[PDB]
């Protein structure tokens, strides 16, 4: 056995495995609970794992939070475009008779770039299987641009110019979001190469070790030949390699968090640093889990969770109410007058109560009191029918008092009296009867109307009431009283009822004023763990329309203390004054009053147990059942008679609250009622309540220790936080992307502005939701529903909000603060860093130009002269708006086209088109100025924002003409898709080489190639082409002498080698030892 | 150790110690069994509510009809699946036929889009069609 | 607006969102119009869904 948990294990060698849940480290689980006072341990699997062999399940769609890494965390890797192979002066290093292949830390090539492959390198025990991978900048790259709304254009190969952003913005979120994991701490080896003495290196798991230094180390190779990486080799410092420090807590050998030098991205590096201080912000002890569950157990279970002393443990459960009530909003909102959502949940909850209650109904008693062998004795006996066993409804009225605010329970209309009915006739006086005893129980706003109005119904013809209008008479079904709006004005007011004409009216009207059950309130839940996810009430309340008491099951049965059995003794006199002196039942032919009586004094006065276990015990199972449900209770006051403080309506606002927009009121507002109906049988009811007794033999500390054990060695609270967690960060993030595509109100800073975009509309921020919604899905891998409701009507929003209405115009606004989320941060660094490095993604900022440019010089497109190119300052230069005509001309004039302030030019000069011109009839432009631009004198700058874009190699010293890929981008540019623009850059040589003449038309503006790597990495120096050394600020750590180790230029470059935190923490299953309480 | 993925994603010397019993003794009064599987049964979490959001092209998902109809239809739903629930041929608890006049309730179809139009052509197909019109061809 | 096909009424409804390359007389007419005024301008939307 173990001596931690009093757990008893068949075999003694597999006491490590149980022992490590406890935290010692000994030499699948995530629920083990054991029950004191019996031999049945509970264990908890997930939904989907195995044979299930005597294992409780984890129904929740729980989120995978904690996942590790093991590898290098960068997510820039680089590439060669154009491969060279160049003769070298040294070969290889040389110890005694073996020797070593030299490896370089870099790909030796003519050019190369740097590409975005995140986890490129990666090792993951899960991976989310999101990923922004981007090919070679030669091969082109549109299926990334294509992605979210350009499902039908007019070109395969096109991607829309005009949607640019929202497809940015959603590669971002990947971004963002498959880099979610935390670093881990594989082991460690030394290292004795004459370069790098003594320093420690990192080896990974996998086929080899010594394959992973060069990458990763760049100076484990010294300054063999004379090349560009052997100069920047040589000037990196010689100690900033491997690993940095660690930590005093070592655990066995080996320590539990180190700090290490290799190969990383600060983007990376940050948002992994980021993602760890949220989940480390939201540990919780085992001490906190005992104490949250011993105080959530009422008192009649104490629990406790032994553990070892140890700082490498993580286990996140503490969340916030904001957090917690957004996703009751969310769920609130998820049922949109669907009684198919909420049928279940009721059905089961009813379940579950009458299995835990101790309360067993049999309707034997009632035959035994009423000792028969028509009769009014009789009469109710066939009426109440004493052989049914299906006594839902109770159990069902009952589960109902949590969910005031989504669903109202109420007297089905076939239980009231038919057609009005008379006090003249015994079987409608009984339905009526019925019906007072079941009215309390339910959670109508207006009970008390109907139970008075039935009786005013059936009563009229013998005694009368004053009205307000004659609209309304006497004679009107009390089925129709379903609304505060129609409270009787003699029902609120007792002196309009004159006891000279309506005596018995008076008196029910004034019973019903003083004995009806008042409102409580009793507390429940660990607000200082679990949290509280009630809204328009105090955080840890549950209301009940019923006074409760301190539970013992020695208090008299015929307490008339009790609301309900005082009401039952009113009723019951009520009748009897009633039928006491026949003023109301002309033709009965015998003298029933004797019989009727006896049975009423009968039934006044009977050993049911119901009501004391309504008054005590029920609150108690209540408050314990509550915390653990999926849907925790959303519950509206309620007003006992006051029509002042009767709530109508419930309803959500997406809008912010400074804002005039269109009324759009949520569907939950359009019930009749606060909530969706639904119609209880009162026979059952009454049943129920003149009916229960306790077993024989009762003990209530035993009986809620050993019923409170399994139902909460299977609970989901623990799951619950992280998912609503999950659906927090959903809602910011959603909200945050939605406003920087659609004009909204809410302030966040914008960095995508240059892109081009169009204004969102209702349609395409519900498919760019429905897009974020789904990918953030498949990233935490889960299948169930988030943030889905918020998909439906224009999910333009700002914030959630949750509010409700009096009777009188009054209402109550609750708005949940929300702290910041981690997703919604690293999001907008992550545009901060590409509004930067655009290059890097294959998004080149600017505008181009087209021109014929046949000249032998050298230098890339990207980078171009200044004089070649022209803006709108430039003198001479035509402007053009969108309404461009152009006129041919006849007898040998030349053509005409409509500059922007009327006057007409020839095809000839410096132009600005906007890119809509060209996109709007790209057929009969290309027509007329194709035969002008190939050999003519015709310039154009076409204004673009942001262009993808794909390089042509060739080689400098032969002839090569662009025309082809011009002609083919201007003929494949048709509306709603534009083709990569193509780009004929020249290739770097080593060598001096003879010039040859090139013709190229297609031109950046501005500096587009900064993702250029280096030119000849394996050679001394570049002669001709574009020369580019190795980028000496992007390894600021080992250039840069006087530069602590820390510091990094995020915002303006990226800079790949960092300072990377490795470690590994250990979540065991949350373990407790169920006592029971003497 | 890799933890398989839920759903599809995106590509897709010694001495027994003289206290130590192994005999049960108790029988629980509520019973460990019963108990559980109402628990499992009250454990199964929110069923989703997907109708009237969009797809991935941009359609709305669900079917054509009318809100308040859609609402009665899924109230007389939900009282058949109680009848079925509670196993008799006759459900006391009811979501329909409540006796409360309830004729504004709406509940979401995919008879109505984001924009508040009807559904009548998907949207795919009325972005299609409108797209057409602007095209033009290579000169004859 | 329903029909075996909307093409043609895409463009007969809606003067002034046809291109303007020419300077016949519809393209001129196109031109002179105003641009921002096509299709719907004003709604009353009371309840999301
Ligand atoms: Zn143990």
């Amino acid at each position: 056995q173990c001596h931690v948990c009093s757990a008893v294990l068949f075999s003694p060698l597999d006491l490590d495995a149980h022992v490590a849940s406890h935290g010692l480290h000994g030499n699948r689980h995530i629920t083990e609970f054991i029950s004191s006072w019996q031999n049945h341990p509970i264990v908890q699997v997930s939904a989907d794992v195995e044979n299930r062999k005597t294992a409780q399940l984890l129904h929740a769609d729980t989120p995978r939070l904690v996942t590790w890494d093991a590898g290098l965390c960068t997510s820039f890797k680089i590439v060669p475009i154009v491969p060279a192979q160049v003769p070298q002066d040294v070969l290889a290093y040389t110890f005694f008779t073996s020797s070593y292949a030299i490896q370089s830390p870099f790909p030796e090539a003519a050019v190369s770039r740097i590409v975005v492959h995140t986890r490129w390198a990666s090792n993951v025990d899960f991976d989310r299987d999101s990923s922004v991978i981007m090919a070679p900048p030669t091969e082109n790259n549109i299926h990334l641009f294509k992605q979210l709304l350009n499902t039908e254009t007019l070109s395969v190969r096109g991607a829309n110019p005009l949607m640019f952003r929202a497809n940015v913005l959603h590669m971002l979120l990947e971004f963002v979001l498959d880099n979610l994991y935390l670093n881990r701490h594989t082991g460690f080896s030394q290292d004795h190469t004459p370069f790098t003495e003594g320093a420690n290196l990192r080896s990974l798991p996998g086929p080899d070790a010594e394959k992973w230094y060069s990458i990763m180390y760049p100076t484990r190779m010294g300054t063999p030949n004379v090349s560009k990486i052997c100069n920047f080799v040589a000037s990196c410092v010689r100690n900033r390699v491997g690993r940095f420090d660690r930590a005093q807590m070592m655990n066995g050998a080996m320590s539990e968090w180190v700090d290490v030098f290799e190969t990383s991205d600060a983007l990376t590096v940050s948002i992994r640093g980021r993602w760890m201080a949220r989940l480390a912000r939201m540990n919780i002890n085992p001490t906190e889990i005992e104490w949250a569950l011993t105080e959530c157990a009422q008192g009649y279970v104490t629990v406790t969770s032994p553990y070892a002393p140890s700082v490498n443990r993580l286990m996140p459960y503490r969340i916030s109410n904001a957090e917690r009530q957004i996703s009751q909003i969310i769920r609130v909102m998820n049922i949109g007058n669907n009684a198919t959502v909420i049928q279940p949940v009721l059905q089961d909850i009813s379940v579950l109560l009458q299995r835990i209650s101790p309360l067993q109904i049999d309707p034997t008693i009632i035959s035994n009191t009423m000792s028969t062998v028509l009769s009014p004795a009789s009469s109710i006996l066939g009426k109440l029918r004493p052989s049914n066993s299906d006594f839902s409804s109770f159990r069902v009225a009952l589960a109902g008092w949590l969910y005031n605010g989504v669903v109202t329970t109420v007297i089905d209309d076939s239980s009231y009296p038919k057609d009005g009915g008379s006090v003249t006739s015994l079987e409608n006086l009984w339905d009526f009867f019925i019906l007072a005893l079941a009215l309390p129980l339910t959670t109508d706003p207006c009970a008390p109307v109907k139970a008075f109005m039935t009786l005013a119904n059936m009563m009229v013809g013998f005694e009368t009431i004053p009205m307000d209008n004659q609209i309304y008479t006497q004679s009107r079904r009390a089925s129709a009283f379903s609304t505060p709006h129609t409270w009787p004005r003699c029902f609120m007011n007792i002196q309009l009822i004159s006891p000279i004409d309506a005596p018995i009216l008076r008196q029910w009207a004034e019973i019903i004023h003083r004995y009806w059950p008042n409102p409580s309130q009793i507390r429940y839940g660990t607000p200082n763990v679990f949290g509280s996810a009630n809204l328009f009430t105090p955080p840890e309340v549950l209301l009940l329309p019923i006074d409760h008491q301190p539970a013992n099951v020695t208090t008299p049965t015929l307490d008339f203390t009790n609301e309900l059995t005082n009401w039952r003794a009113r009723v019951c006199e009520l009748m009897k004054n009633l039928v006491d002196n026949q003023r109301y039942q002309p033709g009965w032919t015998q003298s029933l009053v004797s019989s009727m009586r006896g049975t009423l004094g009968k039934l006044k006065l009977i050993k049911s147990m119901t009501p004391m276990y309504l008054q005590q015990l029920a609150p108690v199972e209540l408050a314990v059942i509550a915390p653990m449900l999926p849907f925790p209770p959303f519950q509206v006051p309620y007003v006992r008679l006051d029509r002042d403080r009767v709530p109508t309506m419930v309803g959500v606002t997406r809008q912010s609250r400074d804002t005039i927009t269109q009324p759009a009121l949520s569907l939950s507002t359009t019930n009749t009622t606060v909530g969706v109906p639904l119609a209880l049988d009162a026979r059952a009811i009454t049943v129920a309540l003149l009916s229960g007794k306790y077993p024989p033999d009762l003990v209530t500390n035993v009986w809620y220790a050993d019923a409170i054990y399994p139902m909460y060695a299977d609970t989901e609270v623990f799951s619950n936080l992280q998912r609503d967690v999950i659906t927090c960060e959903a809602v910011q993030t959603l909200v945050t992307l939605v406003a920087q595509i659609s004009e909204t109100q809410y302030p966040v800073d914008r960095y995508l502005d240059w892109i081009p975009s169009l204004r969102a509309s209702a349609a395409t921020a519900a498919t760019f939701a429905e897009w974020v919604n789904t990918s953030m899905k498949t990233a935490f891998d889960l299948s169930d529903m988030l943030l889905e409701p918020l998909l439906s009507g224009d999910p333009r929003m700002t914030q959630l909000a949750i509010q409700y209405q009096q009777y009188n115009g009054r209402t109550f606004n609750v708005i949940p603060e929300m702290p910041g989320s981690v997703i919604a941060d690293c999001v907008q660094l992550t545009a901060e860093v590409f509004n930067h490095e655009y290059n890097l993604f294959g998004i080149a900022r600017g505008d181009i130009i087209i021109g014929r440019v046949q000249s032998t010089h050298l230098w890339s497109p990207l980078a171009p002269p200044p004089d070649l190119v022209f803006d709108r300052d430039t003198p001479g230069v035509h402007i053009f708006g969108r309404d461009c005509r152009i006129s041919f001309g006849m007898n040998g004039a030349a053509p005409m086209i409509r500059d922007e302030t009327g006057m007409m030019v020839p095809f000839e000069g410096n132009w600005i088109f906007p890119l809509a011109l060209w996109q709007m009839n790209t057929r009969y432009f290309n027509q007329q100025f194709d035969a002008w631009i190939k050999t003519g004198e015709l310039r154009i700058r076409i204004e673009m924002g942001a262009y993808p874009y794909m390089l042509h190699y060739y080689d400098p010293r032969q002839y090569a003409n662009a025309w082809n890929l011009t002609s083919a981008w201007l003929e494949e540019i048709t509306p709603t898709s534009i083709p990569s623009v193509p780009f004929m850059v020249p290739i770097s040589s080593d060598h001096d080489i003879s010039s040859a003449p090139a013709v190229q038309y297609i031109i950046s503006t501005e500096y587009n190639d900064r993702s250029l790597f280096c030119t000849n990495s394996s050679s001394p120096q570049t002669i001709a082409g574009p020369d580019k050394h190795i980028p000496v600020e992007r390894y600021n750590i080992l250039t840069n002498p006087d530069a602590p180790p820390t510091q990094i230029q995020l915002p303006e470059v990226v800079d790949l080698y960092n300072v990377v935190t490795r470690y590994a923490y250990e979540t065991p299953p949350i373990t407790a030892v169920v006592m029971g309480v003497p | 150790k890799r933890i398989p993925r839920k759903t599809k994603g995106k590509s897709s010397p010694a001495t027994a110690e003289p206290g130590t019993s192994n005999c049960e003794h108790y029988k629980a009064r509520p019973g460990i069994a019963s108990v559980q599987k109402a628990t499992e049964s009250a454990e199964l979490p929110m069923k989703n509510n997907d109708e009237g959001t969009p797809d991935k092209r941009g359609n709305t998902k669900g079917a054509l009809v009318n809100e308040h109809v859609e609402a009665r239809d899924e109230a007389d739903d939900a009282t058949k699946k109680q009848a079925k629930d509670t196993e008799k041929a006759k459900a006391q608890v009811t979501y329909s036929d409540t006796g409360i006049n309830n004729a504004n309730e709406l509940s979401r179809s995919g008879n109505v889009d984001n924009e508040g139009g009807s559904n009548q052509k998907p949207m795919s197909t009325r972005i299609a069609e409108a797209t057409s019109a602007i095209v033009s061809k290579h000169p004859a």
